[PDB]
DNA sequence: GCATCCGTGAGTCGAGGG
DNA sequence: TATAATGGGAGCTGTCACGGATGC
RNA sequence: CCCUCGA
């Protein structure tokens, strides 16, 4: 799964090969569908998510 | 750094430091006009001493000097640099009595006179560049191939 | 203290691609004042310079033209965003701006770490670069899309947040 | 009289010219010389000497006629065609009229 | 250190 | 990001001298109606007004991709610099 | 609409009036009304006790005072911009001691400002707030040596500015040294001035091995006591003349003199306390029978010694301790500058007895006012605890009125300021809140009144507490201080109880602050409330004990930012709180007695009540506050309506019903929304403008002045040259904007004409004049314009002139002319909302209806705020806001939910059921079935774990329901949202940091005078400054011409920037920069220090930057 | 696929402390005076807190506060000590031509004292990445030649050559080593970091250092 | 010519006077009625120079 | 060679008010 | 322009680190 | 400059 770390090494791999402007236009589309599938991804914060465990 | 996770190239704290030992103190003054206790900059006594050994003289012996930033910052050649860091009244007083001149080598001074600072745009390795079209180029080549 | 500047609050400008900021009209218009009388001589929206000066003095006689005369004003050109304060080289940074309805200064996402910038807010501060050379310079050395890495580790700077983040790992 | 340092962050210069005011002042010498140029060469010197833009000063009609070597009534007349020439000129094209306030 | 001191002990000498 | 900026940090030993290039040729284009240009009609830069494509009234943009044509010669001592400015007066008046 | 309530505590005491810590101790201070004969020695009275009488006519005594009534009411006062005031006379007998002649006046000393009713000032027209200080408290304190284990410190503290600091330490050699005023002698030399014997010390100190043997000093008891004072005085005084008389002067004036010296009424019951004695005054001795008589030294030192020996009942002090730590309210910080400005009289008093004619002298030839008068001005004027009131929202005035201050004259000077001073002690429970604080340099240092707390009479905050005997509570309340407190096993508020029994067999309480588990026969106190704890800004947090401490103090703060909204409500969530904030804060009114309501109208209310009487109540209407927010109040009832006592009249600002309202209740959805909420940006719906939702209106005052010149007079005319009608369009005969017009950036306000400067034409002047035949007129339009980005309607417009009745002005004025200019603002882009649990945001988009997330019934959602705030901030109080917000939307009602004794989660579970029943039961009797997408989304919550397998979609729903979640569709697509949003109500309120007062662009503008740099400030068209960091970042992106453009052609460089505006008019590249004019000013502040500055070439010859003009 | 899981796993918010107070217990906490106070909060955010342990967590809560007011300043005063001394120092030749040089270690001393470790991955790149080698490096049959400016996938070679015990500690040009006047040269500075290769002359490198040190300079705990 | 440095050394009173266009002799600043430069006094025209340009 | 007093420092921008 | 008149009066405190001279 | 308030 992509996350900070990985894609933080991809924008530094893509850098080094492909240059900053390939690399900008990677940063946007990264950005636009990030945010794009954030907003329908059905993230929200309830009090029950928040998830005492038994163990507690 | 590394304990809060701040990665942090060691080379940057290698230029603080190396400022931070830019000074030695003379042991004996050998030929020179130096005196036992005076504080000067490495380059400068390696210069006197290159010197001096090349004029067959004996070298003097001077030990490294390990101050901290802002006392390195304080004692730098730049007067105007120094006077606008702090400690405005002892540097002016210690540069007006020795009739101290600024070379203007550093940020500090240029920007404080607005000048170009000699970095980036303003390095003398860049800023002397010419640009010309082929057309004005072969123009010119011309008229230099007249003459 | 310095000509040619101005500030305002900031907002978040998901559609700005990487080298853009929203500005506001308004601002703008001050900011490039000079240029925009120069241009509106050169059209037909005023004689002069000074009949176009005081043309733009009262906000009722403003019309429609000099919008699109400021437009071509700041065609290829950039402003200087900064974010007080001004811990390491990039919390000045280079935007083509983006002419914006609205009194709020537009700032593209993947900058604002770089900035410590968030939208609780934040004020920024523009300038103009006026001769070709602090042009030239802010457009090749100080745009953003020209500055992706960190100097002080050589990481990725510019880089998803947790909102990105948040979607491509979904 | 008080103190400028319980203040003079607030207080601003009135004397020096500003940007606007020095750019207006030049576009405004240029223009007339524009305008100047349009008259002959003994009529507008006529009037720079009248009006003083020469030496900073403005010379009677005496000195100035003695200067072209002719009447008082003469280069009196010459100012007077002059200033005319330059009222036609400027209702034609109305360039001065923006510099007038 | 306090000049009008300094001055009246000046003046208590005579 | 810049059309073509690496290979334009490609072609100097310093960023700062591209810079510098950049300049000096947009002030050259300024100076003389962009009549000195390298850039052929097909290849000028455009901006799209209410009207139509006009040229792009930005020099350093004109000046960077007149850069990357390779067309432009850039160094240190090409010539002397009154020589330079009185033959672009000569070919191109201002 | 219904309000239920939750929690099972019963508060056995309201709060106290929340404004009683100005009004009493200003009321205590004045003394004005109490007859004279009647008046205590505390206040303004001890003022006048200390510096009279006055003597060497030979003596002036002083007999009483009176206050007299203002010259003008309050609302007149902030009208004409004068202060709310009363004249103090004081009655003063001057007596000759040979002629035995009485001559006896009362003298007019100047007026002294009176509080307001709701505890503020009203200074030149400004309301201001007089905050209380707090201050390391009087007394004897014992502190270790910090270079020194074992030994210790004692300290003697007086007042501040009443005499100094005195310090008795154990020195390395054995002796006993005393320090005053950085002066370190052995203490056994004053100890015989005070007449002690050897014998006696010997009696006294003796029980104390090896240190009474350092007091010992054989040549000290071989003189008698006027030997060591003159002793003490050569010590004390190199170089003056050791006099008998002078030595006792001194050293009286220094220990025993109450004028001079003065623990306080707090410092003598500490060190009667401390050192087990009693003092007879105030000092530390007294002169009696000719000799000095010891009160404190003996006793003090017998303590230092004991605590050095370590015999038992002898501790150290915590100075932190806030029975350490005391109060000084307005009424005492008034009175030391009163009794300043006395002194200073005092000596005008002597000086003109001392000169003019001995025979013929009345009180008023020897009183000169003036002083007493420049000394209260500068205390209520430039003093640092008195600060211009926030009026912004009535809790703001409120909170200020109870803030606490550790800075001030004689308080802490900060960043010598360490964490112990800015620390929360452990007896800061009950009296300052915890959390309410500034963020930054400040932290620590200002804080809050808690809401039960009490400052007592000698300035220590008390708290209440219930006495609990034999495990039985009792309605018995005792207010206690710290050192109080900690005598005493004190149980939580919480505790069980059957009855007034507890109920439990373990009880949380504390012993010295320490937590323990006790039993209830152990329980002495018991807290009143929770309440208590905290103050009144974070006692209006509901769920505060579900959110993370630091977003409480930001949600508790920003609420004093709330601007009132012209549709503000009360919060659908409240902490049962928001009705006294109102009351207290005198926004709102009330009915005086029973009556009948006789007329109702949007200006006045008048009332019928039982006797009889007609009682007419003005209403306030769009009065301009402090900070520019609308204050006016509404009427609140009807003709002939039956009113009880204390029923609500009318609504004062930021008030609904009597109820505090800070901001709108709007729905809510958290969820992510294409990056537009991104990093705590907030999304709002179109909707919110269309039904004015956070709309609010805000006055401004514009003023000028038409003065008297050497030129000729200034005046204000509708004759403007140059200006055509539809510029004076709106201006009336005089020159003044007419009542309603709407004004414009650059729109006049007011017509005003300047005879011009004496003008030498330049030679263009004269050739243009000519050619165009106009002669210059002889004045100038100096007009006052509505400045860039501002305008509105104009409201009100007053006119002052000289020559007119009531009406003087400054020297040389003659006329003032003031227009107010009100606007009305919609929430706009840039704008900061927050919410009452630290969640704060900028609008970053404002969508249209049509593309909000919607309900499945078709309703739009308000603002879209982004979860990923939650996490990392840990406020849930927000949440669970939003649950039973949704359970009040659905079902109607507001809901009292108390901090620590609020609604539990099962009970928002059962309103949200009966919530979701009126959400569902209506569409299903509606004639729909469940939709398709909500299948979808009940698939993937099953997936999720958030709803159980094989229940119908209805009972999944309604699982998903009392989780807080609801179905949401994208409006854009129709499609729903993958997964359950959590939806719900949530108050809201908009801050008064708005992106309209804050946008602000220059080009170029006016410089300053010596610098010839841009000036500062938005109302000065000035530049943003280019600092020292920010030339670091140029310099470190090495663009060199972008930075030397900052330092030359923008800023100082006249020649560079004329040249850089000129070429850019004309279209061509702007110049090469010069030298900058603030390094000239350097190169010459630099020759007036006798200091060559010379810019060389490389050839070492020097270079001349002034062009020659400074060569002879 | 919880929320508060989906955030801290991916790094968009949050960190396990956070979400323990959350969802576990909300922990120790501390006395005014650094001490630690004997009982902890049993209870969540999510449970709520009782008056008294909200009351004992204010103690830390406010000192975190002003640790960090009182922080800010000294971080600015230590940064703009860095950026005085440091300004002089530009990039102002290719290369000084000195054969000095500085070693930087892979390994280092186990504090049991047992025997020499490895060094963590981050702090080798720290001290390697974008350096140029001062001499010939012959490592898992791979030259690295003198004045190669090391790329990341060069250091991580030297980690495995390291790791196979081939080499112990990198010869490196440096700016201590550096005989440059007034500054420092391309060769001992290396790689500009924001541009993943070598320095342009003319960098004003001492301010970079200076920010570079200066900025997390509020973070220091 | 360009500036290559800057100097500072200490100025002799024959320098400072070689600097002064004029001693100031009395304390005064400006004429009560007339705002206009006292004689002789610290902003006296006839030292540090005229108050309107070439008048 | 070791204590003690004296001078100099102690983040930025922005707003508002007096 | 003349009785004689003859040594002032505000004080004010909860920081810390470094250099430097000053005093056992 | 002081206070307060933003970042
Ligand atoms: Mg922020
Ligand atoms: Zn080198």
């Amino acid at each position: 799964p992509q996350e900070k770390n990985s894609l933080k090494d991809l924008v530094y791999q893509a850098f080094l090969r492909l240059g900053m402007e390939k690399t900008a236009r990677l940063l946007d589309a990264l950005k636009y569908y990030g945010f794009t599938f954030s907003t329908t991804s059905g993230i929200t914060i309830g009090i029950d998510d928040a998830v005492i465990p038994e163990e507690k | 750094y590394r304990a809060q996770g701040v990665k942090l190239h060691d080379k940057h704290i290698e230029i603080v430091v190396r400022q931070m030992m830019k000074y030695v103190e003379v042991t004996d003054p050998g030929d020179s006009r130096l005196l036992e206790g005076q504080v000067l900059e490495k380059w400068d006594v390696e210069a006197l001493n290159e010197r001096l050994i090349a004029e067959g003289k004996t070298p003097v012996a001077w030990k490294p000097l390990l101050m901290g930033v802002t006392k390195s910052a304080l004692s730098t050649k730049s007067w105007l640099s120094a006077a606008s860091f702090q400690n405005t009244t002892h540097v002016l007083t210690e540069a007006a009595i020795a009739g101290k001149k600024d070379e203007l080598i550093g940020l500090k001074e240029n920007v404080i006179l607005g000048r170009l600072i000699p970095a980036g745009t303003g390095s003398d390795f860049v800023r002397f560049t010419q640009v010309v079209d082929q057309k004005t180029l072969k123009a010119i080549e011309e008229a230099r191939k007249e003459a | 203290r310095v000509d040619y500047s101005g500030r305002s609050v900031i907002v978040v400008g998901p559609q700005l691609k990487l080298h853009q900021c929203g500005l506001p009209k308004r601002m703008a218009l001050e900011l490039f004042k000079p240029f925009l009388l120069k241009k509106m001589e050169e059209k037909g929206i005023a004689p002069n310079v000074k009949a176009a000066r005081r043309m733009l003095e009262r906000q009722r006689d403003i019309k429609d033209e000099v919008w699109d005369a400021l437009e071509e004003v700041i065609h290829g050109k950039v402003v200087l965003l900064n974010r007080a304060p001004t811990l390491h080289r990039l919390g000045i940074q280079a935007f083509q701006p983006v002419l914006v309805e609205g009194q709020s200064i537009q700032l593209h996402p993947l900058v604002c770490e770089a900035f410590n910038a968030d939208f609780d807010g934040d004020q920024m501060a523009v300038h103009v670069p006026l001769s070709s050379f602090a042009q030239a310079e802010a457009r090749i050395q100080m745009l953003s899309a020209h500055n992706l890495l960190s100097p002080a580790s050589g990481e990725p700077l510019a880089k998803p947040s947790r909102d990105i983040i948040l979607g491509l790992y979904y | 009289p008080v103190s400028l340092e319980t203040y003079g962050d607030f207080i601003p210069d009135e004397h020096l010219p500003s940007p606007v005011d020095a750019a207006t002042q030049s576009l405004l010498s240029e223009e007339l010389e524009k305008a100047l140029s349009k008259l002959s060469e003994r009529e507008a010197m006529v009037l720079k000497l009248r009006k003083g833009l020469i030496d900073g000063r403005e010379h009677t009609l005496e000195e100035v006629g003695a200067f072209f070597g002719v009447t008082r009534e003469r280069i009196r007349q010459i100012e007077n065609k002059a200033l005319r020439k330059l009222k036609y000129h400027e209702s034609r094209t109305r360039k001065l009229r923006d510099f007038l306030d | 250190s306090d000049p009008v001191r300094q001055y009246l002990h000046e003046i208590g000498q005579v | 990001a810049e059309p073509g900026i690496d290979k334009l940090f490609g072609m100097v030993d310093s960023k700062y001298r591209l810079t510098v290039v950049v300049a000096k040729r947009a002030q050259q284009l300024l100076r003389h109606g962009f009549k000195n240009t390298v850039l052929e009609p097909e290849e000028r830069p455009k901006m799209q007004t209410l009207e139509g494509l006009f040229d792009d009234p930005n020099a350093v943009t004109w000046a960077m991709k007149e850069l990357l044509t390779g067309r432009l010669v850039f160094g240190e001592n090409l010539v002397p610099e009154d020589r330079l400015q009185k033959e672009m007066e000569r070919l191109y008046p201002v | 609409m219904e309000i239920k309530r939750f929690g099972r505590i019963r508060e056995v005491i309201p709060l106290p009036p929340l404004t009683e810590i100005q009004v009493e101790s200003y009321r205590r201070a004045l003394q004005a009304d109490v007859p004279p004969e009647k008046r205590e020695n505390v206040g303004i009275q001890a003022a006048f006790r200390e510096t009279f009488p006055i003597e060497e006519g030979l003596v002036l005594d002083f007999l009483e005072y009176r206050l007299g009534e203002p010259p003008f009411p309050q609302d007149e006062c902030r009208e004409k911009d004068l202060t709310y005031q009363a004249p103090l006379y004081a009655r003063l007998q001057l007596i000759h001691k040979d002629t035995g002649l009485i001559k006896e006046d009362e003298v007019f000393l100047g007026h002294i400002p009176l509080m307001t009713e709701d505890g503020s000032f009203i200074i030149n027209g400004a309301d201001r707030v007089i905050v209380s200080q707090i201050h390391r408290s009087p007394g004897v304190y014992f502190t270790p040596d910090p270079a020194r284990p074992g030994r210790y410190i004692a300290s003697i503290i007086p007042l501040p500015k009443r005499g100094p600091w005195i310090d008795l330490e154990v020195e390395p050699n054995g002796v006993v040294s005393m320090k005053v005023n950085k002066r370190k002698f052995p203490l056994v030399l004053l100890l015989r001035v005070l007449g002690y014997d050897q014998e006696t010390l010997a009696r006294e100190l003796g029980a104390y091995g090896e240190l009474v043997q350092g007091l010992m000093d054989e040549s000290v008891f071989a003189m008698r006591p006027e030997e060591a004072l003159i002793r003490l005085f050569t010590l004390l005084r190199p170089g003056d003349p050791p006099k008998r008389d002078k030595a006792v002067a001194y050293v009286y004036g220094l220990i025993a003199d109450p004028r001079r010296y003065d623990l306080g009424e707090a410092g003598r019951y500490k060190a009667e306390e401390k050192l087990g004695i009693r003092l007879s005054g105030r000092t530390l001795a007294r002169f009696e029978d000719g000799e000095f008589k010891d009160e404190v030294f003996l006793p003090t030192l017998r303590y230092l010694f004991a605590l050095t020996a370590g015999v038992p009942g002898h501790e150290v002090d915590d100075i932190d301790h806030l029975g350490n730590r005391r109060i000084r309210t307005v009424g005492e910080l008034m009175t030391d500058q009163f009794r300043v400005g006395l002194a200073r009289l005092a000596r005008g008093v002597r000086e003109r007895m001392l000169m003019g004619s001995e025979d013929s002298l009345t009180p008023a030839k020897l009183v000169n006012s003036r002083p007493l008068e420049a000394a209260i001005r500068e205390f209520f004027s430039r003093s640092q605890l008195s600060q211009f009131k926030d009026e912004t929202n009535p809790l703001s005035s409120l909170r200020h009125k109870r803030r606490i201050s550790a800075l001030g004259p004689g308080g802490l000077t900060r960043e010598r300021a360490g964490f112990d001073v800015r620390d929360v002690h452990r007896t800061h429970y009950g009296r300052i809140c915890p959390v309410e604080t500034p963020e930054g340099a400040n932290i620590g240092l200002i804080t809050s009144l808690a809401a039960y707390a009490r400052v007592d009479e000698l300035g220590f905050i008390r708290t209440p507490y219930r006495r609990v005997v034999g495990g039985v509570v009792t309605d018995e309340v005792v207010y206690m201080t710290a050192t109080e407190e900690d005598r005493y096993t004190i149980a939580q508020a919480n505790t069980p109880l059957e009855g007034n029994r507890i109920a439990a067999e373990r009880v949380v309480a504390r012993r010295k602050g320490e937590p323990v588990i006790v039993s209830p026969e152990e329980v002495e106190f018991m807290d009143v409330s929770p309440k208590q704890v905290f103050s009144v800004n974070t006692n209006l947090i509901p769920f505060l004990e579900h959110d993370d401490a630091n977003r409480a103090l930001m949600g508790s703060n920003m609420q004093t930012q709330a601007v009132p909204l012209i549709r503000a409500q009360a919060p659908v969530v409240m902490t049962g709180l928001e009705e006294r904030v109102v009351r207290d804060s005198l926004a709102a009114l009330y009915a005086e007695e029973d009556g009948e309501v006789a007329k109702v109208d949007g200006n006045r209310i008048v009332v019928r009540y039982e006797d009889g009487r007609l009682v007419e109540y003005p209403l306030r209407r769009f009065y301009r506050s402090n900070q520019g927010t609308a204050l006016d109040q509404r009427p609140r009832v009807v003709v002939g309506q039956r009113v009880r006592k204390g029923d609500l009249l009318a609504d004062g600002p930021a008030s609904e019903n009597g109820f505090l309202a800070l901001g709108q209740n709007v729905l809510v959805a958290i969820m992510p929304f294409d990056g537009y909420n991104f990093e705590d940006a907030i999304v709002i719906s179109e909707e919110l403008l269309k039904r004015d939702f956070y709309t609010s209106i805000h006055i401004e005052r514009y003023e000028i002045e038409a003065r008297d010149t050497k030129l000729g007079p200034e005046r204000i005319t509708r004759d403007i040259p140059h200006l055509s009608e539809a510029a004076l369009r709106d201006l009336d005969e005089e020159g003044v904007v007419r009542i309603g017009a709407e004004v414009k950036p650059g729109d006049i306000l007011v017509g005003r004409t300047s005879f011009k400067g004496e003008s030498e034409p330049t030679p263009e002047e004269r050739l243009l004049r000519s050619i165009f035949g106009e002669k210059a007129r002889d004045v100038k339009d100096t007009s006052l314009r509505v400045p860039p980005g501002e305008g509105g309607i104009v409201v009100r417009t007053v006119r002052l002139r000289r020559g007119d009745p009531g009406v003087e002005l400054k020297p040389g004025v003659r006329e003032v002319v003031r227009v107010y200019v009100a606007q009305k603002r919609k929430l706009q882009v840039g704008d900061k909302l927050a919410n009452r649990h630290g969640n704060k945001g900028v609008v970053a988009k404002i969508l249209p209806v049509e593309d909000m997330p919607h309900l499945p019934d078709g309703t739009p959602v308000d603002v879209i705020l982004n979860p990923l705030g939650v996490p990392s901030r840990m406020n849930l109080g927000q949440i669970l806001e939003t649950h039973l917000g949704l359970a009040g939307y659905f079902l109607g009602q507001r809901y009292i939910s108390p901090i620590f004794d609020g609604a539990k989660e099962p009970e928002i579970k059962e309103l949200l059921a009966q919530a979701f029943e009126v959400y569902f039961g209506k569409r299903k009797g509606e004639g729909f079935g469940v939709d398709k997408r909500e299948v979808e989304v009940l698939r993937r919550a099953e997936k999720l774990g958030l709803v159980t397998p094989g229940k119908t979609p209805e009972e999944q729903l309604k699982e998903l329901f009392l989780q807080g979640k609801v179905v949401l569709y994208d409006g854009r697509t129709g499609e729903p949202i993958e997964g359950p949003i959590v939806v719900g109500q949530m108050f809201i309120m908009k801050l008064y940091h708005m992106v309209e007062d804050k946008m602000h662009a220059r080009s170029t503008g006016p410089y300053s005078l010596i610098t010839q740099q841009p000036l500062g400030g938005k109302a000065q068209f000035g530049g943003q400054r280019f600092g020292e960091m920010e030339v670091w970042a140029l310099e470190a992106y090495g663009a060199a011409h972008t930075l030397q453009e900052m330092l030359t052609l923008k800023s100082d460089d006249i020649e560079g920037r004329n040249a850089a505006y000129e070429a850019i008019i004309k279209g061509e590249d702007v110049p090469e920069p010069s030298v900058p004019e603030s390094f000239r000013v350097l190169v010459k502040e630099l020759q007036a220090l006798a200091l060559d500055v010379q810019t060389l070439d490389e050839k070492d010859n020097p270079v001349d930057i002034f062009e020659g003009l400074a060569s002879k | 696929f919880n929320p508060l899981y989906v955030m801290a796993q991916s790094g968009a918010r949050g960190n396990p402390q956070q979400i323990r107070q959350l969802c576990g217990l909300r922990g120790l906490m501390q006395k005014p005076s650094g001490e630690t106070f004997e009982v902890p909060v049993r209870s969540s955010f999510r449970e709520g807190l009782t008056v008294l342990e909200y009351f004992i967590s204010s103690h830390g809560a406010r000192k975190g506060g002003a640790d960090t007011a009182l922080r800010t300043a000294d971080s600015g005063y230590l940064t703009r000590k860095l950026v005085d001394v440091t300004h002089e120092i530009v990039v102002r030749e290719a290369d000084c031509g000195t054969t000095n040089y500085i070693s930087v270690p892979l390994f280092q001393p186990d504090e049991v004292t047992r025997s020499l470790r490895l060094r963590k991955r981050a702090d080798i790149e720290a001290g390697l990445y974008g350096r140029v080698l001062a001499r010939e490096v012959e490592v898992l049959g791979v030259r690295l030649e003198e004045g190669r400016y090391l790329s990341m996938d060069d250091v991580h070679l030297l980690i495995k050559a390291a790791e196979a015990g081939e080499i112990q500690e990198v010869p490196v040009r440096s700016p201590l080593t550096c005989q440059t006047r007034y500054g420092v040269c391309q060769k001992c500075y290396g790689y500009d970091l924001s541009m993943a290769r070598p320095v342009s002359i003319g960098e004003a490198v001492g301010i970079v250092a200076a920010q570079s040190i200066g900025e997390p300079g509020t973070q220091l705990t | 010519k360009e500036v290559r440095k800057v100097r500072i050394a200490l100025a002799s009173p024959e320098k400072i006077r070689s600097w002064s266009y004029g001693e100031v002799e009395k304390p005064e600043t400006i004429n009560y009625r007339t705002l206009k430069p006292e004689r002789d006094g610290l902003f006296d025209e006839r030292i540090f120079g005229p108050i309107k340009d070439y008048e």
